[PDB]
This record gives structure tokens, sequence and C-alpha cells, in this order.
């Protein structure tokens, strides 16, 4: 059934699950024509698959070549994330095959259960968390890589980066969404938190700083702060 | 005209004979129903009034035997049984005719109610959804299950409709997972048409039975089954213009006599509103939208 608060811990036990975000997609910009109508242009887009024990994300680019000549294409977008998802598992090794996949939205339910029809035994979930992964594009290295792609393209990355060496998939998952939520709320506030000690630098091999254990305490609570503060400056409060 | 004579009637009950029903009363001079017209089949159905838990009843065509009915008093129910020696059966029959102790199956003449409720339902089908090869006519209740609902317990007294589901297999061809979920008509046509049922006949006739038996036995499997039949023909983009009209002639009829006071159990909200107002065949099912406009416009 569906994950959520009460059920949470199951995302770090042994059994290897994966989670699923389409927001990404297909994406548009929106823009007046010659004749003053509207119409959209395609940008380069991605499926989010995210293992949360092991911070393993397996990255598929979307090209905008995938939309051309094609109709409804926020239907087909989920459609082509289910196709993509099965064939990521088709591809992986019977041992590293997932044996649940939950989706963030739960309009990719149907797609992906008819595309994942061979394999009755892996459990397709939706969940009532309200995760931040949309905000994956605003991590520089996963944007610079998906913006240019000529091609359809499978990219492999840990967004923990060494974090597991020093604490817990619980812990490192919750530090994830609170950098994602942070940066969803306030990119730009978000970004500058992350950035303002210029000697604090991102390894060539890593997504996020290098910052010791009492760095990451500070940072966390800049960001609890930003989440804070935006729910004021949004609601007044 | 044919009859189905009853060698008494010792417990009070609700009788059936297709869309008609009368009370008998505790061993009321009751020995039958006459006139059955020839060329359906027929279902004569019971309900106690000491239990009206478990409605029951029995398909039959009067051309394949001479059938009756007995109760049984150890089995608690009115059983059909076959009387094999035609002069005896006639005899007895006769005898009560001239005594007027059957009622009359009581068709209005310009009434094609019935006919037009089984025009492709067959004997011959329904002894292969209700096996019990040893009788030629076939019992049904309100609480038998179907195939389909065990798989998700006894198999001999199963409803044995064919299974349909729409996240199966056999309803997606690989690679063409959206297409095929999105419109339906290769497991409609090539499928179930082509493959399983072979012609459209079959298929309605089955979609007949399966409502016949949800509206006479309440019975919750069967409603089930009527549902997806009407579901997967809606769903095709690409169906024979001749099996639309003859949808909307069956549905029709359908809705048209059905109790007003079961719409609320018998009808499925979302099958219904996704098959008159989004499916592919919204607008090919004129009569069935309006009487259902008219005569049910809550669930819509
Ligand atoms: O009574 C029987 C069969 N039977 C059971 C014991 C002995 N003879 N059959 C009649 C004939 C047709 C009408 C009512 C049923």
């Amino acid at each position: 059934g569906a994950m959520n608060s009460s059920n949470y811990a199951e995302l770090f036990n042994n059994d290897i699950k994966l989670f699923v975000d389409d927001t990404n997609v297909y994406r548009v910009t929106v823009h007046k024509t010659f004749e003053g109508n509207v119409a959209t242009k395609a940008i380069n887009g991605c499926i989010f698959t995210l293992n949360p024990k092991t911070g393993h994300l397996f990255l598929k680019i979307i090209h905008t070549s995938v939309w051309a000549g094609q109709k409804r294409l926020s239907q087909l977008a989920k459609w082509k994330t289910a196709e993509e998802v099965s064939a990521l598992v088709r591809s992986l090794p019977k041992e590293e095959q997932p044996k649940q996949i939950i989706v963030t939205r739960k309009a990719m339910l149907d797609p992906l259960e008819v595309h994942m029809l061979d394999f009755p035994n892996i459990a397709i979930r939706p969940t009532e968390l309200r995760l931040p992964f949309s905000a994956a594009m605003s991590i520089d290295k996963l944007s610079d890589v998906v913006m240019k792609a000529t091609e359809p393209q499978m990219v492999l990355f840990n967004i923990y980066d060494d974090w597991l060496d020093r604490i817990s998939s619980y812990t490192a998952f919750s530090r994830l969404t609170l950098l994602l939520r942070a940066l969803k709320t306030n990119e730009e506030s978000a970004k500058m938190i992350l950035l303002s000690d210029p000697t604090i630098t991102i390894k060539s091999y890593h997504l996020w700083p290098s910052f010791t254990d009492e760095q990451w305490i500070t940072i966390e609570s800049q960001m609890r702060d930003l989440i804070l503060t935006e729910y004021g400056r949004k609601y007044n409060v | 005209m044919n009859t189905v004579p009853f060698t008494s009637a010792p417990i009070e009950v609700t009788i059936g004979i297709d869309q008609y029903s009368f009370n008998v009363k505790e061993n009321q001079p009751f020995h039958g129903i006459k006139d059955i017209p020839i060329g359906h089949v027929h279902v004569i159905h019971f309900q106690h009034a000491d239990n009206s838990s478990m409605r029951y009843g029995y398909w039959f065509d009067c051309r394949m035997g001479n059938f009756y009915i007995q109760y049984d008093p150890k089995d608690g129910l009115y059983k059909m049984m076959e009387e094999r020696d035609g002069a005896k059966f006639e005899n007895i029959v006769h005898n009560f005719k001239e005594r007027q102790m059957m009622v009359s199956y009581p068709k209005i003449d310009e009434d094609d109610t019935w006919y037009n409720l089984t025009e492709f339902v067959q004997m011959d089908k329904i002894r292969k959804i209700v096996r019990k090869d040893e009788n030629q006519f076939s019992y049904v209740d309100s609480s038998m299950t179907t195939v389909q609902e065990n798989e998700l317990s006894d198999p001999a007294h199963s409803l044995n409709y064919t299974v349909i589901n729409f996240k199966s297999r056999e309803a997606i061809r690989p690679g063409h997972e959206m297409e095929d979920f999105l419109d339906k008509s290769y497991y409609l046509n090539t499928v179930m048409l082509q493959g399983i049922f072979k012609n459209s006949s079959n298929y309605f006739g089955e979609l007949q039975f399966a409502f016949l038996n949800a509206m006479f036995f309440g019975n919750y499997g069967s409603s089930l089954q009527w549902h997806a039949m009407i579901e997967l023909i809606c769903s095709s983009a690409t169906v024979p213009k001749h099996m639309l009209d003859k949808l909307d002639e069956i549905l029709y009829y359908q809705i048209k006599t059905l109790p007003e006071q079961y719409s609320d159990i018998l009808l499925n909200e979302r099958v219904w509103n996704i098959c008159l107002y989004s499916s592919f065949q919204k607008n090919s099912l004129h009569n069935t939208e309006k009487i259902m406009e008219n005569k049910y416009p809550e669930l819509l």
C-alpha cells in the first residue's frame, strides 16, 4: 500500500527499492508566437530514479527529440517514464532488481504497473509523502548534464556523496530531503547558504560541498531557518 | 407452448419466471407454469418467505427435455428435475391443465422484453459457464462466485465467465503498452472476439447472461462481469458498426428492465459515466444514454 509517515523506516531496510519521480521528464518554456498566440518549446528532461538506502541515482536523460511529432505529451511522458524504468529493471542483474518501486505521483501507478507486468513480484506503490525531488534540477551538476545532452543518455551518481561513511541512510535521506526542500522553496537563498564560504569546495566526483560534521549541523540549521522564513514570508506569520 | 410443472408447494415462496413473479402460500393447490414461449431460454427462480437470503433458480430451454420442480425437504429447496417418461409427464400435466392448478406465463403480445434480454443467450453456452453436465438445466444462486473472483473457493460451484483483466499480459501486447491500455481494440477484436468468443453473438450472449444473473439473483460477480464486458467495448476505438448498434439496444432493454430500487447496487457509477461521457463510444449509445439520463440522472 501507500508509503507514509507511519512506515517511514521501511525505506532503509535491506529490501531493494527505488523511488521514481517523473516531475522533470517533460519540461517546456511557454512563449508568444509572431501572431500573438502561445506555444511551448521543450527542453531536455530527466527521470529521477533513486535507491534511498544506498544513494544510487539512475538519472535517465530525456532528450527533446523523443517528443518530436508526438501528441498529448504530458500523458506520453508518464508512459515513457514507465518504459524507461522497466528497461532499467530488466538491465539490472536479478539480485539487484528492486522488490518495490515507489512513485512520487499517483498518475504513474497504472503506466508503471502495465510496463512491469513481466515482474509480478515487484510491488508498485504510491506515497503520501510530499517529497521534494522536483528540485533535482537545482543541483548544478545534474542540471548541467541534462541540458548538455545531445541524445538519450543514462548517468549514474551517488546523491549522498560519501556521507554514508559517517552517517546512516535514514540521516542521509533526511539531509537530502531538507536540502531539496530548501532549494525548492527559495533556490537563490539555498544556493547562497551552500556556497557562501568559498573555502569549502565540491569535489570533482561529488555533488555537494565537503562539509565537516560540524559544518553540516550549521548548514542544516540554516536550511531549516530558510524554510521557516519562506513559510512566514509566504503566509505572513 | 411448454409447461414446467410443480409436484407441490410445501413452503411459502416468491416464484419468478423470467421478468414475472408471484407469491405462493405454504401448501397452496399450486402445480406450475404453463404457456411458456418456445424459442427462448427461460429462468425459474425462488425466494423463500422465511429466508430472503439466497435467491436461487434454474436456466432451462423446454426444447431440450421435460422439466418439473419438486421441493426437497432435506436440502430445503425447490429442485428442477427432468422426467424421461414423456407419456407419464404429458398425462400428469394435462390433468393439471384440466384442474386449472397452473399459472399462465403472462406474455403481452406487444411485448418483446424477454426476447430483447435473451437475444444472444444460448443454453449450450450457459451450460459451459455453469458446469453440471448430468443436467440439461443450470442452477444459479446469489452466492456463487466467479472463476476470476476465486483467483483473487469450491470450483464445482463457480461461474466460469470469461476472464477480463485490463492490466494483464493477455490485454497488453509487449511493446504496445500505452497503446493497448488506452485503446483496448486489440484485446476486444483479436483476443476476445476472434480468439475466445469466435463472434460477437457469443460475446453478447455472455454479457446478457451476466446481467440477468446480476438482476435476478443479486449475484455480485455477475454484475462485475457485465460491466467489464461493457467497458471493454466502450474503451475500444475500433468496433464493428453493427456491434455498437446492437450494444445500444442490448443495454437499453437492460436499463429499462432493472428495478428502479436496485439501481444503487447493480450499476457502477464509474463504468457508466466513463462509457457514456468519456469513452471512445461516448456518442455511439444514444438510446442507452437517453434512458439512463431520464431514469437514473442521480448516478450521473
Ligand atoms: O413424480 C414424478 C417423478 N416421480 C418421482 C417419484 C415417482 N415418480 N414426475 C412428475 C411427472 C411430471 C409432472 C410432475 C412430476
